[PDB]
């Protein structure tokens, strides 16, 4: 562990340099993004069943 | 005696890290999102089984076309399966019985496997022979592959129960960068959509975000109690999900260097095996050992529905990349395709 | 009522079950008779460096057996031209220079002895031990070797196994039949006994000691001592398979024939001398040589019979009185005094005596009295008649000195100081072993208890395995190749299963049976156990995680293995033979004891709350 610690101190003077961002932006973004990809987001909101291969889709290429 | 004054060192660079981002910590996601619309019952049935895995299926991948998707069986198989008909287009029986993991490239061209062999097997699927047979033997690793995920035919990136990962040159065979810094067996990663930075998440109980070309852990997130299982890297690249032991999924945020969110309710106890999300990011799907996979409001933290069809544990699940279906692969032998 | 092999993939499991006790080396193999006629046929035919090397062997052989010195001279010219000096010059020479010279050496001065080649025949072996042995075991012949070896340590006789003809020697507890085995058609003699009489008698160890000095001198393939090839047993007898005699007892023919003449008599001692030179050779003392235990076959040709006086002197030597007191020594009469071979040379002596004269040396025409007979054979000296030749003067009364260390055979060398006697110096020991000698006589043609009994059961490998060559090996090897043949051609034109097992971890492989009997083909991998019916391939298993044990148990008379399964569940299988059985039971352990090892460490596969 001599070595160990050493690079283990180093590691964090990496991780503690990088500037960051406030959570409400963080999340703004986040539900800004869902947002603005709902329409195209399936699960959320459907698709005719005749383009949907899993329910009636018959032509597939 | 040096390490006295190294590990105090670390303890007041630990505060300084907690401090930079307790002092982000100005509102919470649940706050934020308080305001919008729940997205009501999700209720999505099963519109396939797939049958053909003779013991416990323990991971799958979808193809980029949304269509084919692979499986890694105890049985000793990789299957390769067209979702749409149920058809079987390969099975690859394999050297070592004992595969954990599988990955479907993202041209289509290969696939790789990987388990106690502490090997990555790359399957050729389009042999100028009209064959699929094994391409390359990626040794290297001192424990079993845990995961595994091409970035394009000629580099893939592996987790292993050593504790690293690596990128590798298919054609070299050789470890291109390896990534230390865990202390626990790694068990799942998520390559970026821009494939510069890649997440994992390992027994230790930490997810760490590397930069793919530098070979460094940039940043560790912590927060879980037991092991973390699963990984997903959410759509538009600034955050990640992650599924583990402690019955909890989680999401960080790159940016602000912390967690938003925890998904969790009293009744669920078993751990999570894996996580991923919709299309649009809005929901979390994640696998539990109860048998079923759960949705999740991914901006709420509601449980939007359950997709309850496996008669044991669901080991693994994913979602197409035209964002039309979801799979399920259990102990239980089945994969099913849910919509 | 016939031998039928087992299919070719018997060689997955019983390649393993011949590993485990160190069965698969050159030696082992290629000092059996039919690992032998294997391992030259693969080198015959299917490989060109071998062929050279095994032709040589076998010319050595029959060297060997050569009987004349100038046979010898002749044929050892033959060897060198052939085998040497042509494939020297043909650089296709691969032995030693010491090897050459040797034998060289010797051949110039006309020294040609049965054993003038025996370097060769270590270098040989040397020649054959590795590379071209490894060759052998990859090959068919070996696999074929696996389905020979496969029946023989499957065999459980009964008596439905033989066709009994007629009687011969009825004794206390039982007596003897002529058989012939279906098998084969070997013609046997069968000694059966009775549990209850034996029991009536209490002569449990009498019976017992008769098996245990059997298997002591059945190998070697003597011909002059009646010798076992099987023992077994059924509710209520026990069963010796022994070499058959029709030619009735020498008791009896020198009832009917009268004394013999110094030439006749001289025949037999013969014979009987190369027996008791193969039982001393074992550390055994017959004790009860006399003319009723010398049995002559349908030449004339005799052996030495009934065991059960015959005694173990390697480890701990005998003390008691034992044997008949005409034929006794005066060590075996004294209270608590130690001998050895000792005592058969005595008795010889006293049975040539009789064969001579029409009676014992020390009986003067008494019956119940042997005490008279004991204090004859003490003290007096026997007189002879000067009829005697002073050749067989001096061999009696060697073969008859009271003091051990005086007599003939016990104080250097046992047979071969009663071999070089004037007596039987116009003898040839080679000959009389060959059987070459024209005997005198041709005959006429016209519930608790039985644990005791355990380990009485034995088949004599190499008793079986000559019995096999002489008979069905070769017809059977033929006919059971043509089954193949026709099978791998049906087979292609099925479209062939190009073998499940190839080219994956595979532990073992090869059929057995269910219920759920259901025969299906089997395959254990290191994580499950998996099989199939013909034609599709496996759709169905066992995982190594849900085993919980595997005990043994017994289904209708029926050796099978119990597996418990998590769930409380159960499985039996059923296998064809024994060391089937012994060896699914092992890698089943083995597999899943370390399968459930490996599986908790790996915290993405095992069972969690
Ligand atoms: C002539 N012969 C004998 C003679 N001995 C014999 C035969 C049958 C039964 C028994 C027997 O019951 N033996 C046990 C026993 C019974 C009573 C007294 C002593 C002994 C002994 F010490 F000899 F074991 C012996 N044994 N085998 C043969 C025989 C061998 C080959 N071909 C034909 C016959």
């Amino acid at each position: 562990s001599i070595a160990q610690a050493r690079k283990l101190v180093e590691q964090l003077k990496m991780e503690a340099n990088i500037d960051r961002i406030k959570v409400s932006k963080a999340a703004a973004d986040l539900m800004a993004y869902c947002e603005a990809h709902a329409k195209e987001d399936p699960l959320l909101t459907p698709v005719p069943a005749s383009e949907n291969p899993f329910r009636e889709k018959k032509f597939f290429c | 005696s040096e390490l006295d004054q190294l590990r105090q060192e670390a303890e007041q660079l630990k505060n300084q890290i907690r401090d930079a981002r307790k002092a982000c910590a100005d509102a919470t996601l649940s706050q934020i999102t308080n305001n919008i619309d729940p997205v009501g019952r999700i209720q999505m049935r099963t519109r396939r089984t797939l049958r053909g895995h003779l013991a416990k299926i323990y991971a799958m991948h979808w193809g980029t076309d949304s269509r084919l998707l692979v499986s890694a069986s105890q049985d000793g198989k990789l299957i390769i399966w067209d979702s749409y008909t149920t058809n079987k287009v390969h099975a690859i029986p394999l050297r070592s019985s004992w595969v954990m993991t599988c990955a479907y490239a993202p041209s289509g061209n290969y696939v790789a496997c990987g388990g106690l062999d502490n090997i990555c097997s790359i399957y050729n699927l389009k042999t100028r022979e009209g064959n699929v047979r094994v391409s390359r033997e990626l040794a290297g690793h001192t424990g079993y592959l845990s995961c595994c995920r091409f970035l394009d035919d000629n580099q893939i990136v592996t987790s292993s129960g050593d504790t690293t990962c690596a990128l590798w040159d298919i054609e070299t065979g050789q470890q291109t960068t390896t990534f230390t810094g865990h202390t626990g067996d790694v068990m799942s990663l998520s390559l970026a959509p821009d494939t510069r930075l890649f997440v994992s998440g390992a027994c230790d109980a930490s997810a760490k975000l590397w930069d793919v070309r530098e070979g460094m852990c940039r940043q560790t997130f912590t927060g879980h109690e037991s092991d973390i299982n699963a990984i997903c890297f959410f759509p538009n690249g600034n955050a990640f999900a992650t599924g583990s032991d402690d019955a909890t999924c989680r999401l960080f945020d790159l940016r602000a260097d912390q967690e938003l969110m925890t998904y969790s309710h009293d009744n669920i106890i078993c751990g999570i095996t894996s996580v991923s999300f919709s299309k649009s990011g809005r929901l979390l799907l994640a696998g539990y050992d109860d048998f079923n996979c759960n949705v999740w409001d991914a901006l709420k933290a509601d449980r939007a529905g359950v997709l309850a069809g496996h008669d044991n544990r669901v080991s693994c699940l994913g979602v197409t990349d035209d964002g039309m279906a979801v799979a399920t692969g259990s102990w239980d032998s089945f994969l099913k395709i849910w919509n | 009522k016939k031998i039928l092999l087992p299919e070719p993939s018997i060689r997955s499991v019983m390649q393993k079950y011949l590993e485990d006790r160190g069965e698969v080396t050159f030696e082992k193999i290629f000092s059996q008779k039919l690992g032998y006629l294997l391992f030259r046929d693969f080198c015959l035919k299917h490989l060109e460096e071998a062929k050279p090397l095994v032709e040589f062997y076998e010319e050595i052989k029959k060297y060997e057996k050569l009987e004349t010195e100038e046979e010898r001279l002749v044929c050892s010219r033959e060897i060198f031209d052939t085998y040497i000096m042509k494939e020297l010059l043909a650089c296709s020479h691969p032995f030693s220079k010491s090897a050459i010279e040797h034998v060289q050496g010797h051949l110039v001065k006309k020294q040609v002895p049965p054993d003038l080649f025996q370097p060769y025949i270590e270098e040989i072996c040397q020649n054959l031990r590795g590379d071209v042995f490894q060759k052998f075991i990859e090959s068919d012949k070996f696999t074929r070797f696996c389905q020979w070896k496969n029946v023989e340590l499957n065999i459980h006789l009964t008596m439905n196994d033989f066709s009994v003809h007629r009687i011969i020697g009825r004794g206390g507890f039982g007596e003897v039949y002529g058989c012939r085995k279906a098998d084969t058609g070997k013609m046997y003699a069968m000694k059966c006994l009775d549990k209850k009489r034996i029991k009536m008698k209490q002569g449990e160890t009498l019976a017992l000691n008769e098996r245990i000095m059997l298997s002591l001198v059945s190998t070697g393939d003597c011909p002059f001592i009646v010798c076992m090839s099987y023992a077994f047993h059924t509710p209520d007898k026990l069963s010796f398979i022994l070499d058959l005699m029709n030619g009735g007892d020498l008791h009896y023919h020198l009832s009917q024939h009268g004394v013999f003449s110094e030439a006749d008599m001289r025949f037999y001692a013969a014979e009987i001398i190369l027996g008791l030179e193969h039982m001393h050779n074992r550390f055994v003392v017959y004790r009860d040589l006399k003319p009723a235990n010398i049995l002559l076959d349908e030449h004339g040709h005799v052996r030495i019979s009934d065991l059960g006086l015959a005694c173990d002197f390697s480890k701990k030597k005998p003390h008691a009185s034992v044997g008949t007191h005409g034929y006794m020594a005066p060590e075996v009469l004294q209270k608590g005094v130690a001998y050895d071979s000792s005592a058969d040379w005595f008795s010889l002596g006293c049975m040539l005596f009789k064969l001579l004269r029409g009676h014992s040396p020390f009986r003067q025409h008494k019956t119940k009295d042997k005490h008279e007979i004991d204090r004859m054979t003490l003290t007096m000296a026997v007189e002879l008649p000067d009829s005697f030749s002073p050749e067989l003067r001096s061999l009696l009364e060697g073969l008859l000195q009271r003091d051990v260390n005086r007599r003939l055979g016990c104080l250097g060398r046992g047979a071969q100081e009663v071999k070089e006697s004037p007596f039987f110096r116009s003898l040839d020991w080679q000959m009389v072993f060959l059987q070459k000698y024209p005997p005198p006589l041709i005959p006429p043609r016209g519930d608790s208890d039985q644990e005791l009994y355990r380990n009485f059961p034995l088949t004599i490998s190499e008793r079986w395995q000559q019995e096999v060559a002489e008979t069905v090996f070769d017809t059977i090897n033929a006919e059971t190749d043509r089954l193949e043949a026709r099978k791998k051609t049906k087979n292609k034109q099925l479209g062939h299963e190009e073998d499940y097992a190839l080219g994956k971890d595979c532990i073992m492989h090869g059929y057995m049976s269910k219920m759920g009997w259901q025969r299906r083909y089997f395959y254990l991998f290191p994580n499950r156990l998996e099989w199939r019916g013909e034609g599709e391939a496996p759709q169905s298993l066992l995982t190594m995680e849900e085993i919980q044990s595997v005990e043994e148990t017994q289904i209708k008379e029926r050796k099978c293995l119990l597996l418990k399964i998590r769930g409380g569940k159960q499985f039996v299988l059923q296998c064809d033979s024994d060391p089937e059985l012994v060896q699914w039971k092992k890698e089943l352990r083995d597999a899943y004891r370390e399968a459930q090892q490996l599986v908790q460490r790996v915290p993405k596969m095992k069972n969690k709350p």
